This record gives C-alpha cells, structure tokens and sequence, in this order.
RNA sequence: UGCAUACUUUUCCUCCGCCGAAAGGCGUAGGUAAUCUUUAUCAAUAUAUAUCGUGAUGGGGAUAGAUUAUUGCAAUUAUUAAUCUUGAACGAGGAAUGCCUAGUAAGCAUGAUUCAUCAGAUUGUGCUGACUACGUCCCUGCCCUUUGUACACA
RNA sequence: AGCGGCGAGUACACUGUACUUGCUGCUUCUUAGAGGAACAUUGUGUGUCUAACACAAGGAAGUUUAAGGCAACAACAGGUCUGUGAUGUCCUUA
C-alpha cells in the first residue's frame, strides 16, 4: 500500500514516501537526473542497481527535498530511499529478497542504510578556526 | 560488477609488490562509480589505507593557494584526465595510475642514518609526489591543469624523466643510499 | 538644557550611574559592570 | 501589550529590585518569606511597581561590624552552623585585619566540596561586604545542605 | 489553554493536572502539543579591566510553551488552574467547540 | 592590421575591441563599453580590423554625447558646479579639466587642499 | 552530453520535467523569434546588478532573465519583488572591504514583470498576494515544455 | 634500482630522536633481518629493502 | 610575453601548441574544423 | 513658517504596487512573534556554457575627482551610499614566528553585540571535508627525585 | 507542523502525476517530556597473570562518544578607587 520513512545525514533532511504505481520516482517536482551535477547523480543511481529496475518499475517514490548542501542532500536522499526500500520489502512486496538486499547493502558499505553522526561542534575559544588561535605577538 | 565512471571495471590488476595492492585496497568492497566518498577515514589506523586510491588522489591534489575545498573541481579535473589518458595512451587510465603509483613511490629515506618506509607511507608519498608534480606543472605554465595531470601520470606510468614523482623518488633513493 | 532622545546620552545605566558599556540587548538598559553580579539575582544562570 | 520575551526581562528587573530590597529590609531576623512592616512594604511595593545561610552570614557580619573579635565571632557562628545541621561550613574573611598587609584565614572542616555543578546545586552561598575605618571587609559563608544522595556517597546494606 | 515558563517540572505537573482534569470531566480535549523549546543567548566578558586574557561567557534563557484545548465552562477551569499552579507559571485560556 | 597608431597608444591589434578602446581611454571599461554600445560595433571580432569609419563613429559619439539618449548621471563630470554644464572631454583635455579643478582647489585653499599640497590624502591613511 | 540516461519512468508534463538551462535558452530563442516584448533600450546602459559592476556581455541577458522569471514563477506559487533580487544576488567586493552578497537592481525586474503582465502571461489578485501564473499561461508553458521534450527525447 | 620483498610479523619497539622510528624485522633469506622503519607499520605487512646483507643497530 | 596569432587529437591544449596560437583562436579553429572546458563526444 | 492646545500611534523588522539604475520615498498586509519579515528558504566557494586564455593583462584596487539619497537640528576631518573615471605595489614574501590531531587544519560565507548611521572587531551558526601521525623528550614551557650552594627581596 | 483521504480541476499518461482551494483516520517524519543503549560488551592477546591496554565482530556510540562550565591549597606588592551613593586617606567646591 504505502510506507513513509526518513533519512538524515548532516544538516540535510529527507522524507521518502514509497507507494505502488508505474515508477513515478519523483524528487518533489524535479526528476533525479536534472539536478545538474552528474557526480552526485552516479551516487543516486548506485542504490537503484543493487535492488532492480524491474522491481522499482512497480512502485512510486515521493521524495521531498528541504535544506542542506548538495552532498548532504544526496546523502539524506540515499538514506531515505534505502530505508524506504527496506521497509517496503519488510511490509508489502516480498520478504525473501529483503534479507539478500539488506545483506548486500551492508556488505557494500555502512553509509547506505544508516547515516553518520559526524556533525559540526560548538565553537571553542582561541581563534576564528574551530581549532585555531590568534597569532599572539611578542 | 562496478565500472569506474561507468567505464572501467578494472578486473585486471598487475601483480605489483603484493603490498601496495593491499594498501590501496582496490576491490568490489571499495569499487566506486565516482570520487569523493565520505566514508570514515580517521577511525583507526587501517582506515587510512581502507580509503580508495582514487579518493586519495582527489583528496590530496587540491592543496595550493585558494584551491582548498574545491573537491568537485578536483572530480571534474580527474574525470577529464581519465578521458585524456584513454585517448593519448591506448592503455587503461586506471592501469596507468596503478603502474605510476607502484613504480613512483620512494622505498627508503632518512630522518637522522637511513631507514625504510611504511607501505601505507609508500602509497601516501606516491600520491603526494604525483599531486605535487601536478601542482608545479600547473604553476603558471600556460598549459592547463588537466593536461598537466594526464602528462605527469602517464610519464610516471612509463618511468620517464619528465615526471616529478619519478625524478624525485630517484633523489630520495640516492640521498638515502649515500646516508646509508 | 539640550537633552536628546538619540545617541549615547539618550539613556544611562539603571544602576551603576555610568552610561559606558551599556548593553541594550533585549531592552535591559543595565550596565554590564553591575550586570555581571546581577545575573544570578535576576535568575540568569551560566551553564556552558 | 508586551511580549513574553520582554515581559520576562521586565520581571527580571522587578526581581533585581526585590533581591536588594529584601536584603536591605531583612536585617533584624531571618528569612520570613515574601508576599505576592507588611503594610508599609506592600504600600511601597505597589506604589513603585504601579539553616538560613543568608541570616547566619548577616549575623556574622553584624558581629564583625559591632567591633567583636573576628576569631571568636567566627568560632561561635561556625558552632551554630554545626549545631544547625550543615555537615560543615566554609567561612573566609578578608580585609586589612589590624595591619597594612592583606591577609585571610581559612577554616577547614569535613568534606568541603568546592567545585562541580552538583556541588553548586547542593551547596548554597553567601558573600557580604561592609565598610570599616580604613577599608572594607569581605565575608564568605558557604553552607552545604544535607544531601538527593550524592553520587560519590555509596553504601550497601 | 497554553502555558509558558522557564523551568521543566512546574509545567509538566500542571499539564498532568490538565490531563487528569480532562479525564475526570470527559471533555473534548485535544492531545498535548509539544512546541520546540526556544533558547535565547546573550554575551558578556569577564575581566572588568582591560588587561588579561579576554574571556567571554554565554548564559541561556530556555523559554517554554505548551498548548491544550478543552470544551467546557471557562469558570471551572480558571478556578482549577489557580488551585494547582505555581507563581512562576503563566497561562492563557482559549476555548474550542469541536 | 595589428599595431594601429592613433592619438593614444592603440597597439591593441590582436585583442578584442571592447578592450582596445578601453586601453586608450576609460580603462575602467564602463565608459568605453557604453561608447562601443552607442557606436554599435560587434564585439565578436578582434582588433585587427579596426576600420577608420568605426574610429570616426567613436569620436562622433564622444563629441558632446548630451544630445543622445545617455542621461547625465552615467556621464562623469555631471555638473562641476559653475554657471554652465560640461561633459567628458577625452584624455589630455580630461586631465586638463582635472588640473583646472586642482588649481581652483588650490586658490580656494580648503583644509583638504592644504593636506593635498602637503602631500596627503583626504580621509587619512592613518600612519598613527 | 546534455541528454543523459534515465532508469525511472518520465512523465513530461511541464517544465519541471525539463532542465532549467536548456528550457530558459530555448524560450529565450522562442521569445526572440516571436518578438513578444521589447529589448528594452532603457535597460541597455545599466548593468545587471550593483555588485556585478560590469557588463554581462552576452547581448541577450534581458531575454534570459525574461525566460527565467516565469520559470521561477511556476516553481514557486507565490514570489516577491525581492525574491528575484535574492535569487540573482551576487558577490560584491567593496574594494579593500571583503565580499558580501548583494541584490540586483529591482527596476529592470519590475519592468519585465510589467511586460509579461501586458503579455497576459501573469496575473495579480488580492488573494495570494505573491505573483502566480494564469491558467492560460499554464497550458501555454505546458505545451511548450512538451514541445521541446519531444524533440530532445528522440 | 631494484626492490625485493620482506615480511614483518612483530613490532619490537620504537626508538629515534622523535619517536617516529620503529624497529622491525625483515624476511628475505637467515630468515631474520634487523631493520628500521618509519610511519605506520602493522602486524603482517609486506615491505622492501635496499640490500640483502646490511644490518641496522638494535637500540 | 605572447606572439601567437590566428593566421596559419583535437584538444585545445594540444592543437594550440601544435599551431602556436592562443587558446581562444584555438577554440575558434577547432569549431571551424569540426563544422568552459568540456569532455569529448 | 514660530509658540500654545486635542485627536490614531508614526517611535522594529517590513511583504506589496509604483517612483527612482540604485540609494532612498510614497499608502499599505503581518506580527509583542514556528503565524509577518522568513526560512518548501537568507550566502558563498561549487555545478554548466560562454568574453578572455598567465602578457602585472582586461588580474590588482590603493588614490582622488564629478554626484544622486538616506542616518544624524550638525558627514567639513568628504560617516553611510547607487554611477563613472582615476590604475600604486603585488612573479606567493628573507633572517623568523603563530595554529593545527577529524565536519577538526584551511577556505567560503551567515546571525547577534555595541547602533541615530557605520564591521574590516568579538561572538553564534552553516557549507566546501584535506596532507599526515596515533608517539617522544632532541628544542621549548612545566613536574618529580637526587645532589651542590657562600642564594632566602631566593 | 508533517503524512494521508476526497469535493472541483488546470494538461498528459493510462485498463497517477507538477500545481491550487475546504474539512478531518493519524503523528517515526516539523517539534520534543522522561528513559534507555555503551559497559573494553564478547572473542583472540600482552601484563608481577592483580591493577591495565591492542585488534576484530555486534553496535550510530571503542581516545570518557566529543567542545564546554564549575578551577582548590597559595601567591603576585599584575590590572581595576576612570564601574558602582562599594571603598579609607591627601585634594576641589561659586
């Protein structure tokens, strides 16, 4: 029927709604190829191949973009789509292939399924750099 | 099952020194479509080598003047460089980079007496010398940075004098041999 | 007399009687020199 | 018609007035409380607006201001703290003390935690000052309320 | 009916009173609203003189705001709150129908 | 073709016209961009084909442009407060106007004029 | 190189399904051929933005802005006069003083907005105060989007 | 010139004027070659030397 | 200094060194022969 | 025009439609505030194509001149500022020094403060995510022990 | 504030879509009240086989997961009476 999952690495956010359909995988309004940078488009294409174009042909994903840089947004989108496909396989479509899909996703890397805690720290004291200090005179 | 820039699966790898291969950790585990992978690199000791060599090149070639942070520009330059290499050299650009890395890295040095060099250090200084040769090639020489990178990497793959890495590992070897 | 409603002399400190180093953030109009010790009695704690 | 953000800082100004006013007026006894003697206080407050560490510290300040010896006054007040119930008390007095050289005496007894946020939460503070013929005296009384239980305090029955 | 304060437990217990009164009176009371806690930060520097390593400390104000709604008479709730509120907590009353 | 001699140094033969006409005058490039725009010369071509008629058009546009669509705000020397109006007067006469205002400054003997005679700026470079 | 392989199913129903740069240039050529608006001559002697400090040097910048304004109007249901200024905000290096972002000139964007208002492509109402594109403009831009999509597809 | 294989199994210790040199043992012939190395050397790595019968000083 | 002109592999850097010409006129010559930096077709 | 007297609240950020390149002004939406500024969004290095294509050049922006408006009863020692012209050195910096152990170096910006006006100051935050150790006392600053003192204001 | 559902659609797909306007099945997702998880956990190892630390695996969390604030004993003849109607003493007051 439908599932709603989330993905957040860095400041960027992503909410992914996965529903049955004819393959309308749309990132809000714009498509996934028209972003402009193909370097991130390759990473967006990466999770698609490990799962299956024929499988994705039967489901529509509503993907929302809100905030963060290019890399942060692409990472959040990847987390959102990975959790969406895992939850949809757990819920509706098929359970037998879910274990294989999650095993191969875990084997390839750890950042595809769950993101990283790596973030920006509060500014300390001493210098403009987060770990710098003023050039003390003598 | 992975092609580099959707082009090179690099299924064939030379025997090399059977240690630089482990250090660069090139495999389907580290197979990547495009550079700038943000996996953990400073977790433990071995994660310095767990990073792909293609990622290390784009992480380390971007250090001169105002170029700090221009990692997308680094990706563009290296992606164009692979196309240049595939044209003006018939061999695979990945094989060109691999041969240049295995044969261009210094083997021993001096800090005091002469000592050896770690294998992760060997691949590190190989990357460093390739990048810094690219820097001096692009430093106000009319000719462009992409052509500079391609020429330096193919010259270091063919073991010629025009490669800064090749002409500098020789200096390191001779100075360390003279010391000990 | 020439009192003006603008500039440095428009308002002075409400306690220390010196208008230098007045903080107007959040419309307090209390000089920082006294505010350093008035922070706790107002109930405005320091944690980090 | 004021915001909550400015309303709370107006309230902070009001409590800034109230703290010093209570300090001035509460001089003959301890802390008997506040209202949300009494007739005059309420009249003035409305006109303008439209175990006791502080009491013990004021008592010691009175004993020093009356010209009684600091040593005996401090010893007595420390005994009253001990019999009141605080496990200890950190009292320090500074000034001229009969000489031209600044000096201070520290009376140490017991646990006497002196830093850390749990210490600040458990321990209340008092610090007073007053004039003298050729200077100003400073008194600090640190009273620690009985310990929820301290994380370091461990025992198994 | 929305309540605002600075400290934590004084509004949690008052909202518990709101919930228990809602259960007792079986009203058309909507669920709790958990507004984000806003923090207000100002700056001030130690060393009242000009010398010494200049040091800067930050204090925080943690404002609070939680909303609820009920379908009943305003007099009973405006007595019930005053029964079991603290002076440090402020409330505002808005009524609803359905 | 290349290296064409005009009143100013115009050896600009290989570069583009929009820099060729700025090098001689208006090296800020915005006055000579508008002059080129008025003369309607294609910027795609280079400076190796500067016909004499195009330079004639440049000088024709330069000669009292106030009669054209250009407003006075874009033109330098908007008023130069006096009984009458003026315009940009190209190169040598431009520096002649500058030195005329300078000598008027000197005979007016302002405080900033005194500093200028002493060899100082207006705001103050703050050597203190 | 402009066209790239796509694994998912397309819809091709509006300009949201087409890339921004290609559509804005194609529609700049379309309006240049159709002669719907003026150049205009008054914008010629004023640079694009105060922070730009130099001529754009393309001879079609006004038409590119004209093709992009309604492009952003479709994307956002309501916009503002300062919305275009912020979107086209540029670096300003005040000489020795460091760089800061600055908004472009508002009169030129106001004038081109008046131009499309005269063209009828954009309408204004008391409700939804921000600029929105009219129903006729919706089908016009939809047909133009599908019209470019079909040639760029095969 | 030439490069020949070596094997490191255990880390004996570190020395040097800054702590950046670690004593290691190589394996070509013997089957034991004292040598000194810099940088990260782990357990089980494969290295290369200059000459097969030059020995360092154990500290 | 430069002495390149416009009067007499397809990459601009290679052909500019081949013909001793500036990069802009080199790009123009490339366009003329075929009929900022980009990858090949 | 100036003083005296009564009416709304003009005394913040402002979205709008225009005037004016702009500055700025005009009558206004909203808001004592996750509602309105404004945050389904405020920047930049990036991304792509283009003029140029390493010549102190068109890089560079010191400098002064002509002025349009605001801040301020007062900008002259030209505050702030939209426009143009004017065109200094600068080929990456010697003897030397400061910061640096992972959203951290470094670079890129943004909010707050003092503000009638004015950050190039300090602070809060976000983006671009790197070169490297993962230890040591050889330098330096501190610490202990032992020892020698004719030092104790050491 | 988010995810949906339908009342009317703007054009195309085909046996929903980019976008509005009115109501509400619900709250991982916009947000947060308390709590828990993480403790060298386990396993292979060193260690006077005690106190310890290494690699790998589960795990977001293996240098306390990391920046922070509280900073004693004691001193400076360091600064501040130009911050106070806090402040002694010498000095001014038509």
């Amino acid at each position: 029927k439908r599932v709603q999952t989330f993905g957040k690495k860095k400041t960027a956010v992503a909410v992914a709604t996965v529903t049955n359909g004819k393959g309308l995988i749309k990132l809000n309004g714009k498509n996934l190829d028209l972003v402009e940078p193909y370097i991130l488009k390759t990473k967006v294409y990466e999770p698609l191949w490990l799962i299956g174009s024929g499988k994705l042909k039967n489901l529509d994903i509503r993907i929302r973009v809100k905030g963060g840089g290019q890399t942060s947004q692409i990472y959040a989108i990847r987390q959102a789509i990975g959790k969406g496909i895992i939850s949809y396989y757990q819920k509706y479509v098929d359970e037998s292939t879910k274990k294989e899909l999650k095993d191969v996703l875990l084997r390839y890397d750890r950042s595809l399924l769950v993101g990283d805690t790596r973030r920006c720290e509060p500014k300390k004291f001493g210098g403009k750099g987060a770990r710098a200090r003023y050039q003390k005179s003598y | 099952d992975i092609k580099l820039f959707k082009k090179w699966s690099y299924e064939e790898i030379n025997i090399a020194d059977l240690s630089l291969v482990d250090c660069i950790a090139v495999s389907q585990k580290a197979c990547v479509y495009t550079p700038h992978t943000a996996g953990r690199y400073q977790k433990k000791r071995f994660r310095k080598a767990l990073c792909p060599i293609v990622e290390r090149l784009v992480n380390s070639m971007m250090m001169h003047g105002r170029n700090n942070g221009k990692k997308l520009k680094a990706i563009r330059i290296v992606a164009y460089a692979f196309e240049i290499i595939h044209l003006m050299t018939g061999e695979n650009p990945l094989q060109v980079f691999v041969n240049a890395v295995q044969k261009g890295g210094p083997r021993e040095d001096s800090t005091r007496q002469a000592v050896d060099v770690s294998p992760l250090r060997r691949v590190n200084q190989a990357i460093y010398l390739i990048c810094t040769g690219a820097r001096n090639a692009a430093f106000r020489n009319i000719k462009s940075i992409s052509e500079c990178l391609a020429e330096e990497i193919i010259n270091c793959a063919n073991e010629s004098s025009s490669s800064y890495a090749i002409k500098k590992k020789d200096e390191i070897e001779r100075v360390a041999k003279a010391n000990r | 007399v020439h009192p003006k409603k603008y500039g440095q002399g428009s308002r002075q400190c409400r306690v220390c009687s010196n208008k230098h180093a007045i903080i107007r953030k959040y419309n307090i109009n209390i000089c920082r020199q006294c505010f350093r010790e008035r922070a706790d009695i107002i109930g405005f704690k320091k944690y980090r | 018609p004021i915001s909550k953000k400015r309303k709370f800082i107006n309230d902070g100004v009001f409590q800034a007035e109230l703290n010093e006013f209570l300090a001035r007026i509460l001089a003959e006894d301890g802390y008997s409380g506040v209202e949300v003697r009494i007739r005059e206080l309420t009249s003035l407050v409305q006109k303008r607006f439209f175990l006791c560490a502080m009491a013990q510290a004021e008592s010691l300040r009175y004993k020093l201001l009356k010209g009684l010896a600091v040593r005996r006054a401090c010893y007595g007040v420390l005994r009253h703290i001990m019999e009141s119930g605080a496990k200890g008390c950190e009292v320090i007095v500074s000034g001229k003390l009969r000489a031209q050289r600044a000096k201070s005496m520290k009376f140490r007894d017991g646990y006497l935690i002196s830093t850390g946020e749990p210490s600040k939460r458990f321990v209340n503070t008092a610090t007073r000052s007053a004039q003298l013929k050729q200077g100003v005296l400073g008194i600090k009384v640190k009273i620690m309320l009985p310990t929820s239980i301290l994380p370091d305090n461990i025992s198994v029955l | 009916i929305a309540l605002t304060s600075k400290n934590l437990r004084a509004i949690e217990k008052v909202c518990s009173d709101i919930m228990k009164g809602a259960k007792e009176k079986n009203l058309n009371v909507s669920g709790p609203v958990r507004l984000p806690v806003k923090t207000l930060r100002i700056t001030t520097r130690k060393s009242p003189c000009g010398e010494g390593t200049n040091t800067w400390d930050r204090f925080e104000l943690r404002i609070y705001k939680r909303l609820i709604d009920l379908y009943s008479q305003c007099e009973v709730v405006t007595q019930m709150t005053s029964i079991n509120i603290d002076p440090v907590v402020e409330v505002e009353v808005i009524i609803t129908d359905s | 073709q290349h290296i064409l001699r005009i009143l100013n140094t115009n050896v600009d033969g290989k570069e583009k016209v929009i820099i060729a006409l700025t090098a001689i005058k208006g090296i800020g490039k915005r006055m000579a961009t508008v002059i080129c725009k008025q003369a309607n010369v294609d910027p795609t071509k280079r400076a190796g084909e500067l016909t004499t008629e195009e330079i004639d058009n440049i000088v024709h546009i330069m000669s009292t442009p106030t009669q054209f669509k250009i407003p006075d705000w874009f033109l330098n020397r908007r008023k130069d407060l006096k009984e009458g109006k003026n315009i940009h007067v190209i190169a040598n006469q431009l520096d002649s106007y500058l030195r005329e205002d300078l000598e008027r400054m000197k005979k007016i003997r302002l405080h900033r004029g005194l500093r200028h005679h002493w060899g100082l700026r207006v705001r103050g470079q703050h050597t203190k | 190189r402009l066209l790239e392989p796509v694994p998912f199913v397309k819809t091709n129903n509006c300009i949201k399904d087409v890339d921004a740069d290609l559509f804005i240039r194609s529609y700049a050529t379309h309006l240049k051929l159709h002669n719907k608006i003026t150049y205009p001559k008054w914008c010629t002697f004023v640079k694009t933005g105060k922070g730009r400090k130099l001529a754009p040097l393309n001879e079609d910048w006004y038409f590119i802005r004209a093709s992009s304004i309604l492009r952003r109007l479709y994307l956002h249901p309501d916009i503002g006069v300062g919305f275009l200024r912020r979107q086209f905000s540029s670096k300003q290096r005040r000489g020795v003083a460091p760089n800061h972002t600055s908004l472009a000139s508002g009169k030129i964007l106001r004038s081109i907005l008046q131009q499309l208002e005269n063209l009828g492509y954009v309408e204004q109402n008391p409700k939804k105060k921000g600029r929105r594109l009219t129903t006729k403009g919706e089908n016009a831009i939809n047909n133009f989007a599908r019209y470019i999509n079909k040639k760029v597809y095969n | 010139e030439k490069s020949k294989l070596a094997k490191v199994e255990k880390v004996l210790g570190r020395t040097g004027s800054r702590g950046g040199v670690i004593q290691v043992r190589a394996q070509f012939m013997g089957r034991f070659l004292i040598r000194n190395v810099k940088g990260p050397v782990r357990e089980g790595d494969i290295l290369a030397l200059l000459e097969t019968e030059r020995e360092a000083r154990r500290l | 200094k430069l002495n390149h002109a416009v009067f007499i592999v397809i990459t601009p850097s290679a052909i500019a060194e081949k013909y001793k010409v500036n990069l802009s006129v080199a790009r123009a010559v490339i366009n003329h022969l075929a009929d900022s930096q980009k990858l090949y077709t």
